[PDB]
Parts: structure tokens; C-alpha cells; sequence
């Protein structure tokens, strides 16, 4: 019916879609599953503190390529962040970074 | 006495075969239960861990 | 049998039943090995930190 | 022997945390068979036994 | 050989127990890989990406979202790590 969490019930890899077809004494399926394939190691920053409470959440996604401060989604190189995180300021441990 | 052996082997083989069949059946039931348990363990690592 | 020649010849008549018993146990052992491989495969395939 | 070694991401003492990022979509995977039902059959006492 | 220096196994040879497809070291390596990966997968990384975050940060993130305790309230709470250590010590 819909995309499902990776509890192993769905096919290995992130589940995008599943199709079911009749099989003798049972059921058979048709599918597409996302696989990362290639991994690049990039250090990720935690916002900035130029003045008072300028710290922001990294994003709904964990990714935050350091860049100049650009946010990153799950895959590929960083794109100019445009309020993708959309977060009201929160108290942050340390200085200059949320960490 | 071969005839004495034939009477003795009859009961002995029938008992040995039935117990061996029971041992195989017990192993198969344990194997099926273990396979279901392995699936639950896979789900447990996928979710709780 | 304890290796008695007479016992083995008597077993030859019932040999087919003995072969079926051995095959069934072999199938169970192979299934247990397959289940172990599937479980461990789910555990691995992650970018673990050292 | 098989090493079966996983990818290693070094933990960082500094506030910044290292990240692993996918580059290729590589969509697609195999399928599994449920075996929902077994063959349906009825024996006859006169024919068999 | 141990049969020669005296669950029968080789003794009657009615049967045999077979080795379990994996040495203890290989099984331990799989558990060790799972332990290291636990912190990264939890912080919204799924399987597509991994985050190299400390165990303390991962515990704090789980504690923050589920309960009212958050950043400042969580930092105000003290000996939370000690309570976790005491429970592990009881085990």
C-alpha cells in the first residue's frame, strides 16, 4: 500500500514501492529499492552564533555540509540552504555551534 | 539361532525406527520454531537496537 | 548395529527408510545454516564507527 | 575465509561530526515468496486403507 | 582424541554434532559492528547516511524528543549518565 520503515519487513534497502503478483500456492512481488552505493565523508557544522541566538537546527535531515553554512539533504553535494530546516531558535550547548 | 534372532530383531528394529522417526520429527519441529524465532530476532535488531 | 555383518544385511532390506531419515536431518541442518546467514546479513551492511 | 568488514566512519572529538553521503541511486532489489496456502486434497477410505 | 583420553558424539557414533557455521570471533565481529553503528543510525540517518556522533549525544537526542526535558532542561539534569552506568553495573 505505501512506503514502509526499514524493519526488514520490506525488501533490503530503503523501501520506495512494492508490487504483488499471484504465485502458485502463495504470492510473488515486483520492486524498486534505494541503495547508497557510493559514500563520501564530509564534516557537518551546527549553525552559527554571529550575534544573539542565531543558532539553527541542522535540518529535518542530519546532513549539514560545512560549505559556507549550506544545508545538505540525504544524498549529493550541498545546495544553497533556503530555510529547509525552518527552525525557531533554541538554547544551544557551547558557542558558535549548537553542539 | 537365526529364528530366535528374527523374533528379537523384529521388536528391536520397530522400536528403534519409531524412536529415530520421533527424533527426526522433534528436530524438524525445533528447526521450524528456531526459524520463526530467528525472524523475530532479525525484527528486534532492526527496530529496538 | 555395532558392526555385526548380519545386522547390516538385515538393515539393507530397510535401507530406504534409513536413507530418508538421514536426508530429512540433512535438510533441517541446511535450513538452520540458511537462517543464520539471513540473520547476520541483516545485522551487517552498515557504516559502523570503529 | 571471509572478512565481511563494514564501512568505517571515524568519530570526531571536535563539535563537527563526520558524515557518510550517498552519490548513486542504484534502485532495485529481489522479491520474497509468502507460501500463503498449501495443496488441498481429500483421501478416500475405500480406495486407500 | 578426548574420547581416547578417558553428548557421546564420536563415542557411539550413533550421531555427530556439527560445528555452527561461524567461529565465535566472526559472531563477535557482527555484534561489534552493530554496537558502533547504533549511535549514527538513531540520529535521523536511516541507512542512506551515517552520522559520527558520540554515544552521549545520541542518548541526549533520544531523551530530548520523547520527553519535555530538552537542551537546557537536559543539561540542568545531572548524574543521568551515572544512573545509566549504575543500571549497567547491576547487569
Amino acid at each position: 500500500k505505501a512506503q514502509s520503515k526499514r524493519s526488514g519487513f520490506c525488501g533490503q534497502g530503503t523501501h520506495i514501492v512494492s508490487f504483488v503478483v499471484n504465485a502458485p500456492n502463495g504470492l510473488y512481488f515486483m520492486h524498486v529499492g534505494y541503495y547508497p552505493s557510493n559514500h563520501i565523508e564530509v564534516v557537518s557544522a551546527y549553525g552559527l552564533c554571529d550575534a544573539a541566538n542565531p543558532t539553527n537546527c541542522i535540518a529535518p535531515v542530519n546532513g549539514y555540509f560545512i560549505k559556507t553554512n549550506n544545508t545538505r539533504i540525504v544524498d549529493e553535494w550541498s545546495y544553497t540552504g533556503s530555510s529547509f530546516y525552518a527552525p525557531e531558535p533554541i538554547t544551544s550547548l557551547n558557542t558558535k555551534y549548537v553542539a | 539361532d537365526v529364528l530366535e534372532q528374527d523374533a528379537q530383531i523384529d521388536r528391536l528394529i520397530n522400536g528403534r525406527l519409531t524412536t529415530l522417526n520421533a527424533f527426526v520429527a522433534q528436530q524438524l519441529v525445533r528447526s521450524e520454531s528456531a526459524a520463526l524465532s530467528a525472524q523475530l530476532a532479525k525484527d528486534k535488531v532492526n527496530e529496538c537496537v | 548395529c555395532n558392526g555385526f555383518q548380519k545386522c547390516e544385511q538385515l538393515l539393507r532390506e530397510y535401507g530406504q527408510f534409513c536413507s530418508k531419515i538421514n536426508q530429512a536431518l540433512h535438510g533441517a541442518n541446511l535450513r538452520q545454516d540458511d537462517s543464520v546467514r539471513n540473520l547476520f546479513a541483516s545485522v551487517k551492511s552498515s557504516q559502523s564507527s570503529p | 575465509i571471509a572478512f565481511n568488514h563494514p564501512i568505517q566512519v571515524d568519530q570526531l572529538n571536535s563539535s563537527y561530526f563526520k558524515l557518510s553521503i550517498p552519490t548513486n541511486f542504484s534502485f532495485g532489489v529481489t522479491q520474497e515468496y509468502i507460501q500463503t496456502t498449501i495443496q488441498k486434497v481429500t483421501v478416500d477410505c475405500k480406495q486407500y486403507v | 582424541d578426548d574420547c581416547m583420553q578417558q553428548i557421546c558424539a564420536q563415542y557411539v557414533a550413533g550421531y555427530k554434532v556439527l560445528p555452527p557455521l561461524m567461529d565465535v570471533n566472526m559472531e563477535a565481529a557482527y555484534t561489534s559492528s552493530l554496537l558502533g553503528s547504533i549511535a549514527g543510525v538513531g540520529w535521523t540517518a536511516g541507512l542512506s547516511s551515517f552520522a559520527a556522533i558520540p554515544f552521549a549525544q545520541s542518548i541526549f537526542y533520544r531523551l530530548n524528543g520523547v520527553g519535555i526535558t530538552q537542551q537546557v532542561l537536559s543539561e540542568n539534569q545531572k548524574l543521568i549518565a551515572n544512573k545509566f552506568n549504575q543500571a549497567l553495573g547491576a547487569m
